[PDB]
This record gives C-alpha cells, structure tokens and sequence, in this order.
C-alpha cells in the first residue's frame, strides 16, 4: 500500500493492449522529437511534457510513438536536469516544510511529516546513487537544500 | 509485497475447489506457475488451463476437476537430497500411494517418483494430493 | 455461481468492471475531436483531459480540467474517434 | 479397489456428486439422488426410462443445486438449447 | 531474375527465377518509384498449407521492413495477381542469438533480439494489416500448448481465408500451431 500513509489506494493509469499508433496520428517520430525538444527548453520536465501532447496533441504514448522515453530523448543529447525529477520536488516540498516549520515551532503535525518527508528523500537518494545517477559523494544537507531548489 | 508467486497461485486453487468452483483466475503468471500446472495437469488433477497472454505479467484460468484435495507449497525453497528425499515424503504426503511431492531438479521441475527415476535430487517446491 | 465462464464474459460484464481487474485491461479513455465554432481546425483534445487546452488560431478556450473527464467550455461540434 | 492381484478389495464404491465431483458420505443424509424421466421426441409422453444425478448434501446447503442440475441438463439435451 | 533486388548475405540463388523478376516488372502501383528503385528482398520460401495451396512468403532485411508496411496490401494485390494460387506475406530476417550459459568478449544480447521477442514479432507482420487485439495461450491437457490470437475485426474485410495460410507459414518458421478467432468490439 501507500509508503508513509494507511491508505490502499487503486487509482492509477491503465495502458491499452495495441501497442501501435492508431490509424489517425499523422505525426511521425522525427516531429514529435522536435517538439519535445523545443518546449523542454521552455522550462519544463519530463513529467509535464507528457501530458500536453496527450491532452492537446493526441500522441497517447512517446514510448510507442518514438519507441523511447521523454527523459531518455531528453537525456539523448544532453538537455536532460541534473537531480532527477521526482527527487527534485521531494527536496523543494521538504524546504516549504522546514520554512513553515521555522516560524510554527508548536506544529508538532508539521514536525511529524517533516521526517516522513526527509526519509523518502534518503530512501530515494541511495537509490540514484547506487545506478550511478548521483556521485556517490552526493548528500541530503538541509542548510545546503536551499540551493538545489532554484 | 508479493513474495512468492507460487504460494499466491496455489493458494487460490485451493480455496476454490474446496468452494466448489470450476474455474480459478491466478492473476500473476510465471514459468514457474506454469510447469507446476503441467504437472498436476498430466497426473490429472485439473484439465485445460489457458494463459491468457497479456504485456504485462499474464493471468492464467484453470479448469477445476475436482480431483484435487490440497495443492500447498513449502515456501522456503528447502534443499533436498535423495537420500533426505524419503522423510520428505512420509511428513507431508497422505499415503505412499497416492500423492506427489513436486520439486525442481537440474533436469526440470519433476515428481518425487519421476526424480528418482533420474538420480536428480533438487530444492523442493510444493506439493499436491 | 460455481460456473461463471470466467474468461469469456459478457461485454456487459466487461464494460461495468474497474479499469483494472478485467480480464484483460484496458482504459476506460478515448480521443476526441473538438470543432471549435468558427474555424476549420479540428482539435485532437484528450478526454480526461488535465490542462487548459487553447485554440491556434481562434484561440479561445476549448476545454476545461475537471475532476474526471474534462468539461468543454462551448457547446461545440464533437466526435469520438479510432 | 484393485489390488496388485487385481481383485476388488472395497466393501462398496461410494457415489459421487454430479456437481463439485466429491464423495457422498455414508450418513450424509441432506445427498439427493433424484431422477429426470426424459421424453420421446414425437408424442412427448414418458417413454419410460430416466436420468440420474446426485447432489451431494454439502452443495445442496450452500444453495445451488438448481444452478447445479439445470447445468447438467444443459449438458444433457433436455433444458432449451440457448 | 536479377542481382538487385534480391542481395543476400550469402551466395546462393535458388527459386528466384521469376520471384525478384515479379516486383522488377510491375508498373504504376501506388509507391512505384520509391520501391522499384532501392529497396529490396532477401529470400523466399514455397511451403504448403493445407493440400494443394502454397504460398510464398518474403524475407525482408528489418530497416526496411517499416518502409514495406506502406505499400503491403498494393503489392499483395500484384504478386498474387501475377501468382495466381498463391498467398504472400512479408516476414524479416530477425536472426536468433543463443542464450549464453556456463559452456571471446560476446556483450549481452539484445532482448529484442532473443527468440521470445522474435517469435512474438513474426506474428504482428505476418498478419500486419489487422493486428493483434490479444492472445489466449492454451495447454491442451497433454502438455502441447496452442495460441489463440485475437485479430481486430477493423480490418476483417482483408483477412477472411488467410488464416489456414497463416497458421500454416507460422508453424513452419517457428514450430508451434496457432488458430486465429475475430472477437467483437470491447
């Protein structure tokens, strides 16, 4: 179930079978490389790029499309972030908690889920630094966590 | 957190023929869930089962018979060697007639009767009567 | 119901399950085509769609991000498609 | 039940249910044994003989021998053929 | 009957005294230019279905094989036009690596090039124009299985008597029997 919550949550997405494109995206690998390419430059994550060409361009799946992933092609000439994007938002949710926290030091719930925040973080840290995404010098300092929100 | 797959799946043929059901769902598949199946199936215990392929891990329908009284699982995966094979049998089989401890050697996931046959002694891997 | 025919339902039975436990699954989304009154520009808007989708060249707004399946904003023209 | 001599050493062969395929006990007293006289194909009067088919007593409780008996009617040509 | 379009890796030549001849001669089909010119073939097989129907089957070099989906079913049309009695298909040289074991610097193979992945992707191009909407492996109580694959039924109107010839090429080349069932709309 849910990692740091009592919650047994089904709700996520469900591809279909038919791996191939559908019969009406006239919209070949080389084009949808290009446009990946040009609004990733527009301050955005991989996370994000997926879903306004699924919901303003009708590609379903880049991966079925380009037969590659977004931050595989964004990783494929460089343009890729240097910490991953989900340990991106981890590291700047933590720093809005620790803000928070400075000024309510009585918020015993915000001091709570600081450390469930702060362990998700480590959890996640030890595993990018064993596939060699991260040095292996790399640590989780919150005075230093400042900076690497920008 | 779905350790084993193994104990999984024959855990719920066991709950269904005991239900009195004709047909199972065991949703997750594997190469070891399939050979346990034609084992069972070839002694003749269950009947037809289909894989029901899909791209992830597939799903597999059998077809009950009957026949089967309790098709558990020793889930640590014990060693056995043949000469230790013998107390094997006697703890957790109803009989010497009847009944097959099912246990992958070398050579494949075998019978009891079948691996002594060879001389192939392996890691147990369930049993059914 | 000891001999429900368990791997070949009914669509019926196939359409009112969950997304997942089916016996083979399948999304409970589609594709959509949007004519935007005033233009020859067919849009290709997702259905449970998530962000404000904007017209190119009568660019009003097209569709709304709701809670499942997205609200359009104009009742406009409108066919589901593939 | 057939010795390596090859001999019937079984003081009788129990039943078994046309259901679930398991054995009717000796003092399983809710087990029916119960009989369908089929008909002849032009007169459609009884012509004499029958079927039969046991439902064990364990299946008979949970409720479902008339899922049960119609399905091996459905087998046996006798319910309606759709 | 020519040495273009039918290069090889290998030397020999045998039945194709007319076969890379058939899609030399034929003009004016849609992509007439772009196929005719640089594209190629690699070897066909003549292997029988059935009692008397044979159907000769394309290799296909796999770079290629995206630019043969285009023009398949208006060059069916023409080759069993020219071959009457006869069906054709199209199927890529996908080339088997061994599975490493305990028995020089071999770096790993590709699992799109292992005999799971191939023997799964001759299917998708053997029936290419009605694909494949599931799959329904059965063991028939005997330890020989069989695979049930489910076409479309959008693209039935093309696939009706291919079947026999499908189950036929797919049983040589692999080694394992198929049937094939048109299942309604989910």
């Amino acid at each position: 179930g849910r990692m740091h919550a009592p919650g047994k949550g089904l709700s996520q997405s469900a591809l279909p079978y038919r791996r191939s494109v559908p019969t009406w995206l006239k919209l070949t690998s080389d084009d949808v490389k290009e446009q990946i390419y040009k609004l990733a430059k527009k301050g955005l994550t991989p996370s994000q790029i997926g879903v306004i060409l699924r919901d303003s361009h009708g590609v379903a799946q880049v991966r079925f499309v380009t037969g590659n992933k977004i931050l595989r092609i964004l990783k494929s000439k460089g343009l890729a972030p240097d910490l991953p994007e989900d340990l991106y938002h981890l590291i700047k949710k933590a720093v809005a908690v620790r803000k928070h926290l400075e000024r309510n030091r009585k918020d015993k719930d915000a001091k709570f889920r600081l450390i469930l925040i702060e362990s998700r973080i480590h959890r996640l840290a030890r595993y990018y630094k064993t596939k060699r995404v991260l040095p292996p010098n790399w640590k989780y300092e919150s005075s230093t966590a400042s900076a690497l929100v920008a | 957190v779905r350790m084993n797959v193994l104990a999984d799946a024959l855990k719920s043929i066991n709950n269904a023929e005991k239900r009195g059901k004709r047909q199972v769902l065991i949703r997750p598949c594997s190469k070891v869930i399939v050979r346990f199946l034609t084992v069972m199936m070839k002694h003749g215990y269950i009947g037809e089962f289909e894989i029901i392929d899909d791209h992830r891990a597939g799903k597999i329908v059998v077809n009950l018979t009957g026949r089967l009284n309790k098709c558990g699982v020793i889930s640590p995966r014990f060693d056995v060697q043949l000469k230790d094979l013998e107390k094997w049998q006697n703890n957790l089989l109803p009989s010497r007639q009847f009944g097959f401890i099912v246990l992958t050697t070398s050579a494949g996931i075998m019978d009891h009767e079948e691996a002594r046959r060879k001389h192939t002694g392996g890691k147990i891997l369930g049993f059914f009567f | 119901p000891l001999a429900k025919d368990l791997l070949h339902p009914s669509p019926e039975e196939e359409k009112r399950k969950h997304k997942k436990k089916r016996l083979v699954q399948s999304p409970n989304s589609y594709f959509m085509d949007v004519k935007c009154p005033g233009c020859y520009k067919i849009t290709t808007v997702f259905s449970h769609a998530q962000t404000v989708v904007l017209c190119v060249g009568c660019s009003t707004v097209l569709c709304q991000p709701t809670g499942g399946k997205a609200r359009l904003t104009e009742g406009c023209s409108f066919r589901r498609k593939q | 039940m057939q010795n390596d001599a090859g001999e019937f050493v079984d003081l009788y062969v129990p039943r078994k249910c046309s259901a679930s395929n398991r054995i009717i006990g000796a003092k399983d007293h809710a087990s029916i044994q119960m009989n369908v006289a089929e008909v002849d194909k032009v007169t459609g009067r009884f012509n004499g003989q029958f079927k039969t088919y046991a439902i064990c007593g364990a299946i008979r409780r949970m409720g479902e021998s008339d899922d049960s008996i119609l399905r091996l009617a459905k087998a046996d040509g006798i319910v309606s053929k759709n | 009957s020519a040495k273009i379009v039918k290069p090889n890796g290998e030397k020999p030549d045998e039945f194709e005294s007319g076969i890379s001849q058939a899609l030399l001669e034929l003009e004016m089909n849609s992509d007439l230019k772009a196929q005719l010119r640089e594209l190629n073939i690699t070897a066909a097989k003549e292997i029988e279905v059935g009692g008397g129907r044979k159907a000769i089957i394309i290799f296909v070099p796999v770079p290629q094989l995206k630019s043969f989906q285009k023009i398949q079913v208006r060059l069916v049309r023409e080759l069993e036009k020219k071959f009457s009695g006869k069906h054709v298909v199209f199927i890529a040289q996908r080339r088997i690596l061994p599975k490493p074991t305990r028995k020089k610097n071999k770096q790993k193979r590709p699992r799109s090039r292992t005999l799971t992945a191939v023997h799964d992707a001759i299917l998708e191009d053997l029936v290419f124009p009605s694909e494949i909407v599931g799959k329904r492996i059965r063991v028939k109580l005997d330890g020989s299985r069989l695979i049930k694959v489910h076409l479309d039924k959008a693209q039935q109107n093309n696939v009706e008597h291919k079947v026999e010839t499908f189950s036929g090429v797919y049983k040589k080349l692999t080694g394992k029997d198929v049937n094939f069932e048109f299942p309604e709309f989910q």
